[PDB]
RNA sequence: CGGCCAACUACGUGCCAGCAGCCGCGGUAAUACGUAGGGUCCGAGCGUUGUCCGGAAUUACUGGGCGUAAAGAGCUCGUA
RNA sequence: GGGAGACUGGAAUUCCUGGUGUAGCGGUGGAAUGCGCAGAUAUCAGGAGGAACACCGGUGGCGAAGGCGGGUCUCUGGGCAGUAACUGACGCUGAGGAGCGAAAGCGUGGGGAGCGAACAGGAUUAGAUACCCUGGUAGUCCACGCCGUAAACGGUGGGUACUAGGUGUGGGUUUCCUUCCUUGGGAUCCGUGCCGUAGCUAACGCAUUAAGUACCCCGCCUGGGGAGUACGGCCGCAAGGCUAAAACUCAAAGGAAUUGACGGGGGCCCGCACAAGCGGCGGAGCAUGUGGAUUAAUUCGAUGCAACGCGAAGAACCUUACCUGGGUUUGACAUGCACAGGACGCCGGCAGAGAUGUCGGUUCCCUUGUGGCCUGUGUGCAGGUGGUGCAUGGCUGUCGUCAGCUCGUGUCGUGAGAUGUUGGGUUAAGUCCCGCAACGAGCGCAACCCUUGUCUCAUGUUGCCAGCACGUUAUGGUGGGGACUCGUGAGAGACUGCCGGGGUCAACUCGGAGGAAGGUGGGGAUGACGUCAAGUCAUCAUGCCCCUUAUGUCCAGGGCUUCACACAUGCUACAAUGGCCGGUACAAAGGGCUGCGAUGCCGUGAGGUGGAGCGAAUCCUUUCAAAGCCGGUCUCAGUUCGGAUCGGGGUCUGCAACUCGACCCCGUGAAGUCGGAGUCGCUAGUAAUCGCAGAUCAGCAACGCUGCGGUGAAUACGUUCCCG
RNA sequence: GCCCGGAUAGCUCAGUCGGUAGAGCAGGGGAUUGAAAAUCCCCGUGUCCUUGGUUCGAUUCCGAGUCCGGGCACCA
RNA sequence: GCAUUC
């Protein structure tokens, strides 16, 4: 990347909801290359969704993650020896990556005994804004607006 | 190590090997046999100036094919080099051999030749920079050479630190595989040690 | 008897013992140290030290210099 | 803006007085001392006072130099041109001497706004008597003296004449073109710049404003330091200035220019360099190498990157180079010469740890010349994993798979050297294009070779099985079949070749079509000129040195496996994306002869027994995997996680598993809860994760190494920052 | 000699209530560096001078001893 | 911003 961008992989579709946010989100649960097992992970925790809202899934983790998106973000910058984080805007790619990062995250961190009853109860939780994911993203624009003087380096 | 040799490097496509035969469980007594029988050839013609030695076996035939600049002194006009040769031959090969004495059409393009010309001449003590001068323009006078490159690494001169010089003149394309290479090595014996001395002999490029 | 400067090799010690006018030679392979063989220059002399001139156009009359190498007074006026 | 004196103008800083008005101001890379909240900063009005004069204003003017810029007035010095009225060589230079002489400093008396040595705090730092911040005294200013130094520089003394031009600009004269516009143009005199001849110079450069060609006068130099110092003297209020040595010491100290290297210089580009990500290491246990310490010995080598699972692709004996002890000497192993043989050499017995010793049986061919052999006794000599990789060859690492490194003949320079190789563009590339005192060439780059991805043709066993027959209790199993695979031979295909837009109708570039593949398709092999006195005398070889009753050589036992620690590379874990049990699916590559070994039977199992069949596309390595998928169970617990350690009982290899092998079964059940500062790998079939095979090898310390397939991510805005 | 105050880690210093031994530097092991220094991260180090007494217990509360800082040793 | 030495 210093002779430029490198091309991006095309994701296919999932077969069970035809969303490719859930094949993307079945790439961020991936552990080892063990796809099959992060499939099931990520249908389960739908299902686990679907019973425990009624409603339909893909519904909900689109919610869930515009509850979660960073619009704004801190880049690091070293300028006198002083170190300034500067506020820069997210292109709306790295949005849902993050936003995605997040959630598997956080749902690794739960408490429940199984990832996919971790997964869909952090799901559940984005959805209303009440989760880590979602605390996350508020800190995460508090330290962009504590530090808008520093927008001026634009970099 | 920086320069792989330049014959296996084409071994198989612009060279071929210095012996044939197939065998499975013979391999390796095979193998022991053709030790014995190059330590025995690469010290006894030493003064008649040896460039290849093909070994080709079947049975128990031992086909030598010894390549020499002049078979003058391999064969005394009454047989008695290829007797004594014969002899020690099959004593230590245990079968019956061969020796196709042959002899070699362009001395002066053999890279294993002009490197034992001018290791004699190191020996003889005569200034490495006209052995050196020697060897290329004879060379290169001859009809095939397109390019030819010599180096002499040692205590050259006697001096006590080491030096490594080569004369070029020509192409000398070791990188690329088509390129017809003939490579030679020699180390020149002298009172204060050892002095290699290596040739490389372009000859145009081979297309197969 | 290294180069100036005519005349080279072996052995013995290996940064030691020593050499040297200058540059520099001795650190277990020295044409430079010590000895030997050989060689060179001189010869009833040959070397060394001291002293003066030369080379030294390096006090330059013959015969040198002063932008940056050493060298134009900080600048004027004016007496011999 | 030449000097001197007097008077005077406005902007701004500071302070003061008074409004308005609050809680911050001020300062830095970031802060803090500091000023405020008792009314600051800010804003408005008035007053005081000192210093410097924005714009004009320039590589412009004036002055001997130092120097000289608000305005006005007064007094006063110099310069230049025109006219030749006047004097008639009155000129030039000048040892000494006299005068002027930036800034700092000194004396006396004033003044003191701002600035600011010293001096305080604050910060930074290991320290910070500094740089940065807040303050701040002499001084900076005036009057009158003193001082007499500066890179007081054009580092170039003054006067005069001469020696191509071109082009700016300041001050005068004049001729023409004519509007008479006038920076119109010429000539001429006097300044001040730039560029360039001739000539000069070591070069850099100077070049009518000389550092050129010459004449007159003055000053000054004579290797670097000691030293512009001491002593003496003169001058000064002082500081100090001026004049000015020697002893002693060094073989140089210097000027200019050249090629490199380097820079906390610049420009332009790269690389998992960073950034963006994903998984690790540093914490624990164990494996392995190393340091250190032990030891009789713990053989030797490697020991920043580029030593440390490295030489070792295989240390119980052997290996083995080490230690202890026992033996042995032309030797464990060669070959030439003397001197005696007739045998050597086997196979057994006993003694010994074995080496070995001894004793019984066995035992030679041509032909008399010997021969092969040794009884053997000597003598040359063998033999050293003894030393020096800083005497070496060969082989290798490394920068770096970076794009660079050079030569021939011209040309430029006194020369080292330069040019080519620079410049503009472009490329992964010194790749190519366009220029171009260069024109070409060589080693590198690229390509040729291997492997992987597609198709065509040829061909059917041991491989394949579609279409036809015959068998299964199992399978291409079997008759057979070329049709699909596959194997291996030959060939086609990728060329920026084609189309559109960029471009020097150039390189090359961005995109599209076609195609299995697109732009060196992916990955190997391939390492220029050199560098590190890199590594290796222990693979081998080798100069020189050393040992020869040992530093050679045979053997048994021990060591290379030590252990209070430390480093390095790995493996297994800390669990539920998991552990355990049951069922079930899909590989590639490779290996096999005193070897791989199937069935069956016996063992819980390692394995035993026995041996079918295979030198193998055939047979064995199950019909060859694990992760995976389905089901059940455990339920967040130091546990049904973990599997170290230790007790008992076994198997196999081997003469032999004490030191010191691997594996199996029963029991045991340690640390470990995701690891400090810090640090490593990776850009797609990659990382992560899962098994399989091979070399070495009787067995294995293999978790190592080399290789093979299975499942398969995330992220790369970008070049500010770190490394090369 | 009299009157005070001392005596704690390798060095310079806090602590005191009768139930403690803590700071800075040094030292040791990591990390950073080509290598030192500086810096950063984990560690170790005490008859609390000696001495007896009180107390369930003493660095601590008493008396004594040794060593060391202070203020005094004067009038004829 | 800071960055001493061989
Ligand atoms: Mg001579
Ligand atoms: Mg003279
Ligand atoms: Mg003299
Ligand atoms: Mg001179
Ligand atoms: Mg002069
Ligand atoms: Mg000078
Ligand atoms: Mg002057
Ligand atoms: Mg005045
Ligand atoms: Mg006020
Ligand atoms: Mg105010
Ligand atoms: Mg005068
Ligand atoms: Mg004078
Ligand atoms: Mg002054
Ligand atoms: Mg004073
Ligand atoms: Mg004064
Ligand atoms: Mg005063
Ligand atoms: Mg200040
Ligand atoms: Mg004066
Ligand atoms: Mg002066
Ligand atoms: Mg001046
Ligand atoms: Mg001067
Ligand atoms: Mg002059
Ligand atoms: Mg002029
Ligand atoms: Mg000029
Ligand atoms: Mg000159
Ligand atoms: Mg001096
Ligand atoms: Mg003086
Ligand atoms: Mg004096
Ligand atoms: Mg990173
Ligand atoms: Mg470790
Ligand atoms: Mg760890
Ligand atoms: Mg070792
Ligand atoms: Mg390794
Ligand atoms: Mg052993
Ligand atoms: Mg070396
Ligand atoms: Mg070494
Ligand atoms: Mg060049
Ligand atoms: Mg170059
Ligand atoms: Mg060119
Ligand atoms: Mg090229
Ligand atoms: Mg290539
Ligand atoms: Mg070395
Ligand atoms: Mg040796
Ligand atoms: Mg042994
Ligand atoms: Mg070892
Ligand atoms: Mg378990
Ligand atoms: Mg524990
Ligand atoms: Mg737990
Ligand atoms: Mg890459
Ligand atoms: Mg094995
Ligand atoms: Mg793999
Ligand atoms: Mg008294
Ligand atoms: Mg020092």
């Amino acid at each position: 990347p210093r002779k430029g961008p490198a091309p991006k992989r095309p994701l296919v579709n999932d077969p069970v909801y035809g969303s490719q946010l859930v094949t993307q989100l079945v790439n961020k649960v991936l552990l080892e290359g063990k796809k099959s097992l992060a499939e099931r992970i990520v249908y389960g925790a739908l299902e686990q969704a679907r019973e425990k809202t009624g409603t339909d899934p893909v519904v909900t983790l689109k919610r869930a993650l515009d509850n979660v998106k960073p619009a704004l973000e801190v880049r690091s910058r070293r300028v006198g020896g002083a170190t300034y984080q500067v506020p820069v805007e997210v292109r709306p790619d790295r949005s849902t990556t993050l936003a995605l990062r997040w959630l598997v995250n956080f749902s690794r961190q739960r408490r429940e005994k199984t990832m996919v009853e971790r997964l869909a109860n952090e799901i559940l939780d984005a959805s209303n804004g009440l989760g880590a994911s979602v605390k996350r993203r508020e800190d995460t624009h508090k330290m962009a607006e504590a530090n808008r003087a520093f927008a001026h380096y634009r970099w | 190590g920086q320069k792989i040799n330049p014959h296996g490097f084409r071994l198989g496509i612009t060279t071929e090997w210095k012996s044939r035969w197939y065998a499975d469980k013979q391999y390796k007594d095979y193998v022991k046999e053709d030790v014995a029988i190059r330590k025995l050839l690469a010290t006894g013609l030493e003064r008649a100036g040896i460039a290849d030695v093909e070994i080709e076996r079947t049975r128990d035939r031992v086909r030598v094919d010894i390549h020499t600049a002049r078979p003058g002194i391999v064969i005394g006009r009454r047989g008695t080099e290829a007797d004594r040769i014969r002899a020690d031959l099959e004593k230590l090969t245990g079968k019956q051999v061969q020796l196709n004495i042959l002899e070699v059409k362009n001395p002066e393009s053999q890279a294993q030749l002009v490197a034992q010309g001018v290791a004699e001449q190191l020996s003889n003590r005569v200034a490495f920079r006209r052995a050196m001068r020697k060897a290329i323009q004879s060379a290169m006078r001859q009809p095939n050479v397109k390019g030819i490159r010599v180096q002499c690494s040692g205590r050259l001169g006697g001096a006590e630190m080491s030096r490594s010089e080569f004369y070029r003149e020509g192409r000398v394309p070791l990188h690329t595989l088509r390129a017809d290479i003939d490579y030679g090595l020699y180390e020149a014996k002298t009172t204060f040690g050892r002095i290699g001395v290596k040739v490389w002999i372009y000859k145009g490029d081979i297309v197969g």
